[PDB]
RNA sequence: UUUAAUGUUUGAUGUUCUAACGUUGACCCGUAAUCCGGGUUGCGGACAGUGUCUGGUGGGUAGUUUGACUGGGGCGGUCUC
RNA sequence: UUCCUUGUCGGGUAAGUUCCGACCUGCACGAAUGGCGUAAUGAUGGCCAGGCUGUCUCCACCCGAGACUCAGUGAAAUUG
RNA sequence: CGCCGGAAGACCAAGGGUUCCUGUCCAACGUUAAUCGGGGCAGGGUGAGUCGACCCCUAAGGCGAGGCCGAAAGGCGUAGUCGAUGGGAAACAGGUUAAUAUUCCUGUACUUGGUGUUACUGCGAAGGGGGGACGGAGAAGGCUAUGUUGGCCGGGCGACGGUUGUCCCGGUUUAAGCGUGUAGGCUGGUUUUCCAGGCAAAUCCGGAAAAUCAAGGCUGAGGCGUGAUGACGAGGCACUACGGUGCUGAAGCAACAAAUGCCCUGCUUCCAGGAAAAGCCUCUAAGCAUCAGGUAACAUCAAAUCGUACCCCAAACCGACACAGGUGGUCAGGUAGAGAAUACCAAGGCGCUUGAGAGAACUCGGGUGAAGGAACUAGGCAAAAUGGUGCCGUAACUUCGGGAGAAGGCACGCUGAUAUGUAGGUGAGGUCCCUCGCGGAUGGAGCUGAAAUCAGUCGAAGAUACCAGCUGGCUGCAACUGUUUAUUAAAAACACAGCACUGUGCAAACACGAAAGUGGACGUAUACGGUGUGACGCCUGCCCGGUGCCGGAAGGUUAAUUG
RNA sequence: GAGGACCGAACCGACUAAUGUUGAAAAAUUAGCGGAUGACUUGUGGCUGGGGGUGAAAGGCCAAUCAAACCGGGAGAUAG
């Protein structure tokens, strides 16, 4: 449900925002969360290296299982759950021997439904299987790229992977991207998309809204002076020169990936 | 208004103190520079 | 000290470019 | 001038392999440790990566240059015979 | 954004180089170095009206602090 | 006599460091004199088991054995060890010095350790679990600090008309601790069996099943009792160096109103989803097993060290000054008021370290102004005006919220009656009930108390002072709240939500780094970086020759290398 | 009982005028003015270092200094 507030205020008209009522209103669960301070960008050295991250409201880290290695226990949802550090929900999963997890939370998982992990579970949504036991032409969700590493593939919200073809020792997944890749047989993944596909449709109405998120704002590189960017300099609004990055490369087309060690396994780029 | 020095005693030690100069090599060398010179305090000190 | 503020100003110096 | 046959490699391209090399996969130990090292294993694999030499690109950065005459300078004109 | 230019026509004024509406002959507008609109907002730019007034016609008087005299202390720029 | 009184009063942190108090001096300092001083000289003054530090514990961050990396110097970082601005045991009232007090004295308390005796007994951690332990806003309900009036007690009977009364003034204060367990808030309880979990074990935590009981438990302000037959106390009396000292001592209650303080780290709700570790409680492993250890009572000893004066919105700190400047926290009386605004006051503290005259121009800060009313000017600059509450009424346009406090208008004091003070709030006694109390019902004394209507009345004026919107019409720009040239520019500039192009498949692109490494991100294409445009509405046309990027690979040209 | 909502003190700012300009002050005072539950404000501590930082972007700020800080040295640079 997304639903358009009302224009009472000029910081209002435009704001839609996503209402879900089955989150759970309450506190997470304590022995499964960590301190996760914020850096402002900074590395080691003190300095800026990405730029436009700051402030913002505190968080506290949910420890997520991705890998999804507790095989043959079969284990019951309990509740969803906010996750501030990602776009997708979390679920709080039970097992039977009495051991509690967060996964991410599959599209139609509720309270109450039973998942289970390993190489004989069943073909339901939110159950997790090696790549080679999933039928060609499946959706899966959270996909490892290295045998026993975690997912890595697919895990915002509402994504999804697609099992294009088997071949022996790999499967070639289509990618979320339009990337066709191969990675091995052996790896993990989980059946279904990730829940919380309306994520994309809020609006955030106001420039306040953005800072709450720990964004803060983009100066134009026009609008400089030329010792600090090379679009800088003009009297009145002058370019006559073609975009770049604040360091001088190309931007709008040039391409600029360069990895020899990995290009085996991709079967063709995007389109 | 309000000017520049604002008194702290822990940030003029931490910042100035002896200690702080015998931690790196470049303030080791200023306390040999100013014994050479005689100075009879080396330090923001006590 | 400083320049006195008359003469710093550019209205008072700049009187005849 | 043109060949073909045997033997031989001279390269090049492809296909396999594993033993150099990589691992920001897993597990075990030092160990009270998400560093590091050692061990077992899986996956890549003579590729990637790094050194020396080399062509291209390179205001990202650096050092500098951008004449004189002239009824003020510039614009124009001139500068030797 | 229009040099010629205070273009021309209309409105407002007794009288309007500004302002508003139009015309198009756009020196030298124009479509994300966005075009054209737009309710609300602005210590934002321009113009008009009502109220109000010493802004003005054209100033007069009054209350205080200096200026002036007395006692004490006591500078400065500058200067053949 | 005048001024401050949400300070110009009181107490601190930071900072300073003897400025504190007493005697003494007036050469210099003090914007004048000085017998005075934050000045000179000499002497004195800072008392802690409980306050703070130190200490135990950690955040951001620092340093970092080994380690990885680097011409050297060094960089990063693991184990660790430091680092508060946060978490962790305990004291209150009264009295006293010229100067210290939760530190000294009186009274009454509390905390944590060690040692020993007695009684009983499974103790044990560098490990497991719980707890500590956490957001914004909002809404009330129960209270107290506090204040007002009455009652009570002590004094008074008035410089000028009146003042034995429904009159005037003053006081009416008491803590921690200990005992009780209330308005509230959270939660079902108890037993037994079993178990792929919590690195191993666990009786602890988590999970499963059955049985049985309907209550139990945790937390909690305030009040009440004691503390306290005490202390304090308006005054009175006795002396005095005229500063003070000594002695004695009444009443010490109730009602009402009420916080921004407490219950409350609670409850409701929202999305932006809101520290860590120890002290603490518990479970056990190795181990020890008549031991050690644990638990409880009693005795006993210990609680070290450092700070403690004074100023702290300032003449003591930062500003060269005894400088219209700057400086974090706590306290928070009356009358009017919505109020911490504003006016007058209390407690308390001050009158700003040159004065005396005169009453010119001119300058500064204000008051009033005949008739006119923007004619002034670059321009209504500056002034003047408007200004509250309640009710009536209110256009175009609109994104349906607005515009809107549109515009405009009416009423407003005091007195009496309704009503010897109403509607409302609080709620004693009494009676009834039971669970016998910090209970329920009934009841209405007493206290408090608007708003209105009617009638009258005074003035020129009733929002009387202070305080407290000028309004409307047309149009450019930017949607809007924000940000900006500290010290001549606050804007139409920057940002912005939204839009689009583009790169990036994770050891991501990208950025800081001779490197190791770090950020991006404990994120994964509904994500991240870069670039332009800049809410919304209607839209965004043609050109690929030039330059750039993307794709191609035939042919031409083409480096080191070979020779 | 929402809100980068409304009016308005503390608090944060700095739009206009007058004063001052050897100032009371090397940026203030008076009278009005803006925001005032948020992209707010503030105390304490920490991190980024000079062709470098940081910047809601003014060539702004980086100790009254900024189109390249300050201190010391090359150094008595050079100066038709
Ligand atoms: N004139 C003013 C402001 C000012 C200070 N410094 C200046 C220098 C130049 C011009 C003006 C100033 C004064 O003296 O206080
Ligand atoms: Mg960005
Ligand atoms: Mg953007
Ligand atoms: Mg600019
Ligand atoms: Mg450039
Ligand atoms: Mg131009
Ligand atoms: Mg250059
Ligand atoms: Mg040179
Ligand atoms: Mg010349
Ligand atoms: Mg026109
Ligand atoms: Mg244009
Ligand atoms: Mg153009
Ligand atoms: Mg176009
Ligand atoms: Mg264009
Ligand atoms: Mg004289
Ligand atoms: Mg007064
Ligand atoms: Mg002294
Ligand atoms: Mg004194
Ligand atoms: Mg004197
Ligand atoms: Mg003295
Ligand atoms: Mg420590
Ligand atoms: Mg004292
Ligand atoms: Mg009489
Ligand atoms: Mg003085
Ligand atoms: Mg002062
Ligand atoms: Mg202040
Ligand atoms: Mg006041
Ligand atoms: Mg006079
Ligand atoms: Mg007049
Ligand atoms: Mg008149
Ligand atoms: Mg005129
Ligand atoms: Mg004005
Ligand atoms: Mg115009
Ligand atoms: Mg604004
Ligand atoms: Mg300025
Ligand atoms: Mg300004
Ligand atoms: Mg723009
Ligand atoms: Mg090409
Ligand atoms: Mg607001
Ligand atoms: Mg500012
Ligand atoms: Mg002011
Ligand atoms: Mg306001
Ligand atoms: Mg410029
Ligand atoms: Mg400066
Ligand atoms: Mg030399
Ligand atoms: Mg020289």
């Amino acid at each position: 449900a997304v639903v358009k507030c009302k224009p009472t205020s000029p910081g209002r008209r435009h704001v839609v925002k996503v209402v879900n009522p089955e989150l759970h209103k309450g506190k997470p669960f304590a022995p499964l969360l960590e301190k996760n301070s914020k850096s402002g960008g900074r590395n080691n050295n003190g300095r800026i290296t990405t730029r436009h991250i700051g402030g913002g409201h505190k968080q506290a880290y949910r420890i997520v299982d991705f890998k999804r290695n507790k095989d043959g226990i079969p284990a019951v949802v309990e509740r969803l759950e906010y996750d501030p550090n990602r776009s997708a929900n979390i679920a709080l999963v039970l097992y039977k021997d009495g051991e509690r997890r967060y996964i991410l939370a599959p599209k139609g998982l509720k309270a109450g439904d039973q998942i289970q992990s390993g190489v004989d579970a069943a073909i339901k949504p939110g159950n997790t299987l090696p790549m080679r036991n999933i039928p060609v032409g499946s959706t899966v969700h959270n996909v490892e790229m290295k045998p026993g590493k975690g997912g890595q593939l697919a895990r915002s919200a509402g994504t999804y992977v697609q099992i294009v073809a088997r071949d022996g020792a790999y499967v070639t997944l289509r990618l979320r991207s339009g990337e066709m890749r191969k990675v091995e047989a052996d790896c993990r993944a989980t059946l279904g998309e990730v829940g919380n596909a309306e994520h994309m449709l809020r609006v955030l109405g106001k420039a306040g809204a953005a800072r709450w998120r720990g964004v803060r704002p983009t100066v134009r590189g026009t609008a400089m002076n030329p010792v600090d960017h090379p679009h800088g300099g003009g009297e009145g609004r002058n370019f006559g020169k073609h975009p770049v990055t604040p360091w001088g490369v190309q931007t709008k087309g040039k391409k600029t990936r360069s990895n020899k060690r990995t290009d085996k396994f991709i079967v063709r780029r995007r389109s | 208004m309000k000017r520049t020095f604002q008194p702290s005693v822990l940030k003029r030690n931490r910042s100035h103190g002896f200690r702080a100069r015998m931690a790196t090599k470049n303030g080791r060398q200023v306390l040999a520079r100013r014994r050479a010179k005689g100075r009879a305090r080396l330090t923001v000190s006590k | 000290v400083t320049s006195k503020w008359f003469n710093i100003d550019n209205k008072i110096v700049d009187h005849r470019p």
